[PDB]
RNA sequence: GAGCUAGCCCUGGCCAGGGUGAAGCUGGGGUGAGACCCAGUGGAGGCCCGAACCGGUGGGGGAUGCAAACCCCUCGGAUGA
RNA sequence: GAAUGCCGGCAUGAGUAACGAUAAAGAGGGUGAGAAUCCCUCUCGCCGUAAGCCCAAGGGUUCCUACGCAAUGGUCGUCAGCGUAGGGUUAGGCGGGACCUAAGGUGAAGCCGAAAGGCGUAGCCGAAGGGCAGCCGGUUAAUAUUCCGGCCCUUCCCGCAGGUGCGAUGGGGGGACGCUCUAGGCUAGGGGGACCGGAGCCAUGGACGAGCCCGGCCAGAAGCGCAGGGUGGGAGGUAGGCAAAUCCGCCUCCCAACAAGCUCUGCGUGGUGGGGAAGCCCGGGUGACAACCCCCCGAAGCCAGGGAGCCAAGAAAAGCCUCUAAGCACAACCUGCGGGAACCCGUACCGCAAACCGACACAGGUGGGCGGGUGCAAGAGCACUCAGGCGCGCGGGAGAACCCUCGCCAAGGAACUCUGCAAGUUGGCCCCGUAACUUCGGGAGAAGGGGUGCUCCCUGGGGUGAUGAGCCCCGGGGAGCCGCAGUGAACAGGCUCUGGCGACUGUUUACCAAAAACACAGCUCUCUGCGAACUCGUAAGAGGAGGUAUAGGGAGCGACGCUUGCCCGGUGCCGGAAGGUCAAGGGGAGGGGUGCAAGCCCCGAACCGAAGCCCCGGUGAACGGCGGCCGUAACUAUAACGGUCCUAAGGUAGCGAAAUUCCUUGUCGGGUAAGUUCCGACCUGCACGAAAAGCGUAACGACCGGAGCGCUGUCUCGGCGAGGGACCCGGUGAAAUUGAACUGGCCGUGAAGAUGCGGCCUACCCGUGGCAGGACGAAAAGACCCCGUGGAGCUUUACUGCAGCC
RNA sequence: CGAUGUCGGCUCGUCGCAUCCUGGGGCUGAAGAAGGUCCCAAGGGUUGGGCUGUUCGCCCAUUAAAGCGGCACGCGAGCUG
RNA sequence: UGGGAGAGGGUGGUGGAAUUCCCGGAGUAGCGGUGAAAUGCGCAGAUACCGGGAGGAACGCCGAUGGCGAAGGCAGCCACCUGGUCCACCCGUGACGCUGAGGCGCGAAAGCGUGGGGAGCAAACCGGAUUAGAUACCCGGGUAGUCCACGCCCUAAACG
RNA sequence: CCGAGGGUAGGGCCCGUGACUGGGGCGAAGUCGUAACAAGGUAGCUGUACCGGAAGGUGCGGCUGGAU
């Protein structure tokens, strides 16, 4: 049946994109904490 | 004179539909129709607060003109009566010998051909409007404004009118569509007779599928419903109220008055309203 | 977190084929004029049968599954909420 | 040494289950160390509204070629979507951007919020909608509307010629729209041809034939033709389209009008450029100088912004045309022609799937287009089949039980069972015919029956032609032929009588409930006069509604018919300028602390002082309520009638052993040989009853009862047969579980149900196929039940706060 | 209570005997036939239907008879539900 | 042809008296009602009086032993549309007539449907009396209805 | 071919009968009240509507077949 993840190029930018994350408050302290933890990846890798 | 149906259909036995007589042109004027953004009952915010909206047929809005003092002493032709989506009153479409166009929602008797003026000095006739402290009184009226050049607010439903009862001071005496008596400012405008399309309330929708049309969405009773979501809420098997009947917010909904106690208007509401 | 799901908003798309035959219209009959009756025309409907499509009624299977809800046979809707 | 401990390693179950659709395989030839599994050929089977082909998501090199086989592949592997390497994606016209707006998002101005932030007209962003210029063929191992070939086209710059009051983010027109139905003419696609082109074939009894088999087109500027779309022309007036206007709007006048005219699209033709089968021979060559024509069918596509009808009344903005403003009028724009200029991103491959979502090469899920032929009334249904693609990545044998899916069965025919559950039966089309009841629609496919193939003969109307032949479509009458059987295969209702509940179509517990539940049109009460009520938000702002009482909110009830009684004492709501109670505040008789003092400071009575409660009244489709005792009538029984207690008042009409009835299988009647169910009655209704509506009601229902006819492996009662497993051999190889085990019966005993203790009995050692009685078998730290001064959801006249309102 | 699945049916039995039948007896208010009651006896047998989930029970038609109990109210790693 | 009388009918306008309710003023101890009473209303200011407003229904005097209509029935006033009827002239037609099974139309009140309207009245209903009782008669309340539109119902001591 | 009739299926009319139920006629020796006939103690009757143990009452409109 049909299941849960359904991908979605440019829902998966608009949502957990960089200016998604950038665009408000708790939304910078994601990358904050992203790159306080040296996470390789900021943001989800998307290809548009 | 509502249009019945034969019942070859369970629905189509008790559907009924307005009979279209008065209208005599079947398209709207370009430059007076605007897209009318749909809400299905969604503030600003993206919150249902009006519940149980939505899913109509698409509307076009046409610009219906509720000043007319406007243009005073400019007399127009009345050209067309339309169908209009947005009301149950249908509109007339006025062209001014001024070469200007525009709609006035058609009062009962308003002939195609006709001719209608605004100001002090208009005949007392169907479809001239009027400051209120010109109009006879004792004449019936409709899209009466509430305040000056503020735009016509009473008696704009289909059948509906108010009628002059007296006249005291800067102020004249309304008996409103609701029966209420309510002194209204002289310089207000209005228009002489009642609005047309009487036969409305006759409407017998039919069906479930004729609500959906016009944008109803299913009404679900609170005494469907659990706790959580309505006083009537819950309870074994079918249950009576159990309490005095509450709105889904808690508020009695049987007899309880809601108007503002300390209100300004009450100054000039002289009897509440009959029924 | 509404890429699942629920509702709404905007903008597009889909619904083989067959059946029933409302109003209206024309003709005739009728009458003082009508109502109305008959034929033909007409093509209405949360109309009928039935694929796509949407479902999930009863039974059987499956049960460390092909599958963390599937399969077969049956069955509901299919111009409409 | 234990924590159902944690991490790791390794056992057991076990050579066991399984190896993922039952569409299917066989042989020959090659390659190689090795072959059921790779390549090639022949034969067989499967899909063919796909299991074929195109596109969009998503995936991201999986594409092509060489060389490989450790691992991945459920086996094998020489093969591969795998390892290594190299190659491969070419655009002014296709898609997106350098264009437009939609919801929404953002947001100059502005508004609001402790901060963070929330809003917000314009503007901007935002597409699968608007707009916009490329078709056919050829070429590579791999790209092609991109390269090449042919024939076309768009925009920008510059120039020339002609023309014009040129000029815009401003005005206007236009863009610009629904659903159902549908005309005319075409095209796509298809069928046929005694005609045209073609390698060839004559079998096995016949056929050298009007024989078989194959093919008989595609693109194309201008011009022309056919068919459609769009559009009235001129003058005068002008106060409206936030400036101006010659434009548009409005008024009047004049020729014109279902015409033509002008304009645009489709289709055809069209210079020219292409393609071109079978068979044959090793993708290619040949066929071939290929032919390239006639007839029929014919779209849901095109002309198109076509037409009619209906109500639920059907985006925007730019491109484009026109108007004028500053400006500027040696400019600028328009038209034609010429030369130059024309950027960025995508393009491989998979794409109903082994490359996407599902941990898997997973029987599941995934939007758009094309989807041939014949037959069956039609069709995208069904069967078969074209092109095209496949045989589903373990095989070989065997022919037990048992399982699954399937076929048939004597006599009986529901006797099965909770229930005809399941499976039979019925089954399409044409004709005949068809009941109660009914809201006159229906019920209705009611029920029931007859017809159905093929051949010859005669004949009726239509479409295309021409009015005829030819073709194609709809029929009618007669005479015959064969079989068990003619919708001969496949797809395709069993029916009736009678109750309950719900009017109806709909909706729901994604994944145990589809219903009688929810919704529903309709009915009533109630709130709301508009800066509405109400909802969300601290607010601003929004919804409501660009609505205005024939409207909007809330609540109950639930089509329709006939109806909906009595009680307002309590509660709620509504009304009530009197009274009673009432907080802050006002007031300040009087009293107190301190000071030598003027003074400073504290307490404080009467009296005034809201809403709310108290008090008076109204109100039931507001919360709700709607009795008991004794007596009495020419026999008995009963009680119309009387008395009496109590109440706010004592249940009306209708209905009743009911979706309600305890006693209970009440009693009686019906149906049956037999009826705890069913239906019809009665009424001592444990414990119906009138909008948590009462009693009915045609039609409807995958709802839940009862009965009958038809027909059956449901059963008496079982038998045989088929295939997929089970079994045997080769290959690969799990699982929960497991204190260790050398693990028998009885009668006892034992924490009360013992392989493990006692006594006796029985018993050589070890497996395989089978069955499930035990190992208080496995699974899950019992959901029941209790306990914990454990938790959480929900309620209220529990307590105490808060929002909100007064 | 770190689980011992609960009524009824189906299937499959097996045991007890306080015996329903069949076999053997004594007593009788046993003439015969038929029955009553007690003793012995567990070898075999002990029907098909209607109603209801029913066990039970009632009823129909038969019968030599239409027995009553135990086996975790025998039996859900055997089915039903 | 020429005239007459009339609540004949239909539509629309419109005038005054009275009842009820509401606002303002003035006023106070009752009012109302009956056979007599009581319920009810009234110091929360009633009744009686004056001023203003709303709204519905019915039209006093004329009015009659009257008029008109086929019957049911029709009554302020005005206008329009329209029926029947009588009279005088004796002009025209030339038996064109009478009746009428079926048919069709009209048909008081009550009643029904849909929607308005609602003052007064008033079934049902509630209360007070009366009474042996009083599901009545009398009194105080009160919903349908009575009124308008449209469509039904088709009855009567529809009687002379 | 037609055909007595037989069989299958569905309709129409008639008669008999049926748990139970509706009122009616008669009986008369009962119980309740007294609706009508007098102004019958509320004049009567009336079509209709709503109500009540019962005769009946009330409403609306009608008739006199109404006493004073
Ligand atoms: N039926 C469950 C057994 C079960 C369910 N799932 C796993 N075991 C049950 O109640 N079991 C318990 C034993 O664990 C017990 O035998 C029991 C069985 C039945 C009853 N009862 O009153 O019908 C009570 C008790
Ligand atoms: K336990
Ligand atoms: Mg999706
Ligand atoms: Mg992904
Ligand atoms: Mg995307
Ligand atoms: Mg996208
Ligand atoms: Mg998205
Ligand atoms: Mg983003
Ligand atoms: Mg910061
Ligand atoms: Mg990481
Ligand atoms: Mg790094
Ligand atoms: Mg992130
Ligand atoms: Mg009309
Ligand atoms: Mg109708
Ligand atoms: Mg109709
Ligand atoms: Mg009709
Ligand atoms: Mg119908
Ligand atoms: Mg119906
Ligand atoms: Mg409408
Ligand atoms: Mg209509
Ligand atoms: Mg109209
Ligand atoms: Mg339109
Ligand atoms: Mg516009
Ligand atoms: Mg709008
Ligand atoms: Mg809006
Ligand atoms: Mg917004
Ligand atoms: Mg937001
Ligand atoms: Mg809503
Ligand atoms: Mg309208
Ligand atoms: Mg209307
Ligand atoms: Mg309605
Ligand atoms: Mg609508
Ligand atoms: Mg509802
Ligand atoms: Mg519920
Ligand atoms: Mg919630
Ligand atoms: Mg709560
Ligand atoms: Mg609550
Ligand atoms: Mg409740
Ligand atoms: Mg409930
Ligand atoms: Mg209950
Ligand atoms: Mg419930
Ligand atoms: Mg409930
Ligand atoms: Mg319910
Ligand atoms: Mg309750
Ligand atoms: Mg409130
Ligand atoms: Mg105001
Ligand atoms: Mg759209
Ligand atoms: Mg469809
Ligand atoms: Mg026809
Ligand atoms: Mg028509
Ligand atoms: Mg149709
Ligand atoms: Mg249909
Ligand atoms: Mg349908
Ligand atoms: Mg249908
Ligand atoms: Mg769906
Ligand atoms: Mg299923
Ligand atoms: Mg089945
Ligand atoms: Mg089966
Ligand atoms: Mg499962
Ligand atoms: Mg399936
Ligand atoms: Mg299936
Ligand atoms: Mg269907
Ligand atoms: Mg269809
Ligand atoms: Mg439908
Ligand atoms: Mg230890
Ligand atoms: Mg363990
Ligand atoms: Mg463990
Ligand atoms: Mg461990
Ligand atoms: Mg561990
Ligand atoms: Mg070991
Ligand atoms: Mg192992
Ligand atoms: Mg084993
Ligand atoms: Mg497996
Ligand atoms: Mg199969
Ligand atoms: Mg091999
Ligand atoms: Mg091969
Ligand atoms: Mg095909
Ligand atoms: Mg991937
Ligand atoms: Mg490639
Ligand atoms: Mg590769
Ligand atoms: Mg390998
Ligand atoms: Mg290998
Ligand atoms: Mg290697
Ligand atoms: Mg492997
Ligand atoms: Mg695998
Ligand atoms: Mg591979
Ligand atoms: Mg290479
Ligand atoms: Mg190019
Ligand atoms: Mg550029
Ligand atoms: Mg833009
Ligand atoms: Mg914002
Ligand atoms: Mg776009
Ligand atoms: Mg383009
Ligand atoms: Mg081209
Ligand atoms: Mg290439
Ligand atoms: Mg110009
Ligand atoms: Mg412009
Ligand atoms: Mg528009
Ligand atoms: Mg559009
Ligand atoms: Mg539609
Ligand atoms: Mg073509
Ligand atoms: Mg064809
Ligand atoms: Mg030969
Ligand atoms: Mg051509
Ligand atoms: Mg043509
Ligand atoms: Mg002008
Ligand atoms: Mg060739
Ligand atoms: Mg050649
Ligand atoms: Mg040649
Ligand atoms: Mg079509
Ligand atoms: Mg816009
Ligand atoms: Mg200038
Ligand atoms: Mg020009
Ligand atoms: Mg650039
Ligand atoms: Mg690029
Ligand atoms: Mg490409
Ligand atoms: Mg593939
Ligand atoms: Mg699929
Ligand atoms: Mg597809
Ligand atoms: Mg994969
Ligand atoms: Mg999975
Ligand atoms: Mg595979
Ligand atoms: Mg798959
Ligand atoms: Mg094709
Ligand atoms: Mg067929
Ligand atoms: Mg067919
Ligand atoms: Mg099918
Ligand atoms: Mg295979
Ligand atoms: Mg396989
Ligand atoms: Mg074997
Ligand atoms: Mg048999
Ligand atoms: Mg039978
Ligand atoms: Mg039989
Ligand atoms: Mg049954
Ligand atoms: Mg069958
Ligand atoms: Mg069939
Ligand atoms: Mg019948
Ligand atoms: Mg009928
Ligand atoms: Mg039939
Ligand atoms: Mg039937
Ligand atoms: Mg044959
Ligand atoms: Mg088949
Ligand atoms: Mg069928
Ligand atoms: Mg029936
Ligand atoms: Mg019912
Ligand atoms: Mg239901
Ligand atoms: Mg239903
Ligand atoms: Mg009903
Ligand atoms: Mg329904
Ligand atoms: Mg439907
Ligand atoms: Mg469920
Ligand atoms: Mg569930
Ligand atoms: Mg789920
Ligand atoms: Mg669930
Ligand atoms: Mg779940
Ligand atoms: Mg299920
Ligand atoms: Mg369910
Ligand atoms: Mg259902
Ligand atoms: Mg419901
Ligand atoms: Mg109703
Ligand atoms: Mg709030
Ligand atoms: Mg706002
Ligand atoms: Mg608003
Ligand atoms: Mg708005
Ligand atoms: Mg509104
Ligand atoms: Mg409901
Ligand atoms: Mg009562
Ligand atoms: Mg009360
Ligand atoms: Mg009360
Ligand atoms: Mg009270
Ligand atoms: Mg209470
Ligand atoms: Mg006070
Ligand atoms: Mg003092
Ligand atoms: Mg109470
Ligand atoms: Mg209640
Ligand atoms: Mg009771
Ligand atoms: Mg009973
Ligand atoms: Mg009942
Ligand atoms: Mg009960
Ligand atoms: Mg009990
Ligand atoms: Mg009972
Ligand atoms: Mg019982
Ligand atoms: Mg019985
Ligand atoms: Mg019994
Ligand atoms: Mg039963
Ligand atoms: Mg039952
Ligand atoms: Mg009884
Ligand atoms: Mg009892
Ligand atoms: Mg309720
Ligand atoms: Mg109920
Ligand atoms: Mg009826
Ligand atoms: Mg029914
Ligand atoms: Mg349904
Ligand atoms: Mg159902
Ligand atoms: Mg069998
Ligand atoms: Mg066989
Ligand atoms: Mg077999
Ligand atoms: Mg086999
Ligand atoms: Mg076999
Ligand atoms: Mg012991
Ligand atoms: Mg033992
Ligand atoms: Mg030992
Ligand atoms: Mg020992
Ligand atoms: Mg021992
Ligand atoms: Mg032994
Ligand atoms: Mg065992
Ligand atoms: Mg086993
Ligand atoms: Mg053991
Ligand atoms: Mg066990
Ligand atoms: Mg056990
Ligand atoms: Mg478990
Ligand atoms: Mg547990
Ligand atoms: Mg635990
Ligand atoms: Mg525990
Ligand atoms: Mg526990
Ligand atoms: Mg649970
Ligand atoms: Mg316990
Ligand atoms: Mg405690
Ligand atoms: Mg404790
Ligand atoms: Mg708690
Ligand atoms: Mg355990
Ligand atoms: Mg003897
Ligand atoms: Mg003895
Ligand atoms: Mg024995
Ligand atoms: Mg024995
Ligand atoms: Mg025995
Ligand atoms: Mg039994
Ligand atoms: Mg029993
Ligand atoms: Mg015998
Ligand atoms: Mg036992
Ligand atoms: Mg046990
Ligand atoms: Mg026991
Ligand atoms: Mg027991
Ligand atoms: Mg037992
Ligand atoms: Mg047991
Ligand atoms: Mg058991
Ligand atoms: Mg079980
Ligand atoms: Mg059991
Ligand atoms: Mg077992
Ligand atoms: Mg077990
Ligand atoms: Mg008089
Ligand atoms: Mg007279
Ligand atoms: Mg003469
Ligand atoms: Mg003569
Ligand atoms: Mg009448
Ligand atoms: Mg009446
Ligand atoms: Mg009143
Ligand atoms: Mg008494
Ligand atoms: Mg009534
Ligand atoms: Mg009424
Ligand atoms: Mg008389
Ligand atoms: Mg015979
Ligand atoms: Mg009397
Ligand atoms: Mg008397
Ligand atoms: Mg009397
Ligand atoms: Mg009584
Ligand atoms: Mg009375
Ligand atoms: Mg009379």
């Amino acid at each position: 049946m049909k299941r849960t993840w359904q991908p979605n190029r440019r829902k998966r930018a608009k949502t957990h994109g960089f200016r998604a994350r950038m665009r408000t408050p708790g939304g910078r302290k994601v990358l904050k904490r992203r790159r306080q933890k040296g996470r390789w990846r900021l943001t989800p890798a998307v290809r548009k | 004179a509502v249009k019945k149906f034969k019942p070859y259909t369970p629905s189509r036995r008790f559907m009924t539909v307005a009979d279209f007589s008065e209208i005599t042109k079947t398209e709207p004027e370009k430059s007076l129709v605007k897209p009318l953004k749909k809400t299905g009952g969604r503030n600003n915010q993206g919150r249902i607060t009006v519940r149980f909206r939505g899913g109509g047929h698409k509307r076009l809005y046409r610009i219906i003109d509720f000043k007319r003092w406007d243009k005073v002493g400019i007399p127009a032709k009345v050209a067309a009566i339309e169908y209009d989506p947005n009301r149950s009153a249908r509109i007339a479409l006025l062209h001014y010998v001024d070469g200007e166009k525009r709609y006035i929602i058609a009062p009962d008797g308003l002939q195609v051909g006709q001719q209608v003026v605004a100001g002090p000095d208009a005949p007392i006739q169907v479809g001239n409007a009027l400051p209120l402290r010109f109009i006879p009184v004792g004449t019936v009226v409709h899209a009466v404004e509430l305040e000056p050049k503020k735009g016509a607010k009473l008696a704009r439903a289909a059948g509906t009118s108010a009628q002059i009862q007296g006249r005291e001071g800067d102020y004249v005496i309304l008996r409103l569509p609701s029966g209420e008596l309510r002194k209204v400012h002289g310089e207000c405008y209005a228009t002489v007779g009642a609005v047309g399309n009487a036969d409305h309330k006759n409407i017998v929708l039919g069906k479930a599928g004729r609500s959906r049309w016009l944008g109803r969405r299913p009404h679900v009773r609170g005494a469907a419903m659990n706790p959580v979501d309505h006083p009537h809420g819950g309870g074994e098997g079918r249950a009576p109220r159990g309490r005095p009947p509450a709105s889904p917010w808690g508020w009695q909904t049987k007899g309880l008055k809601t108007r503002k106690r300390r209100k300004p208007s009450s100054r000039f509401i002289i009897a509440r309203r009959k029924k």
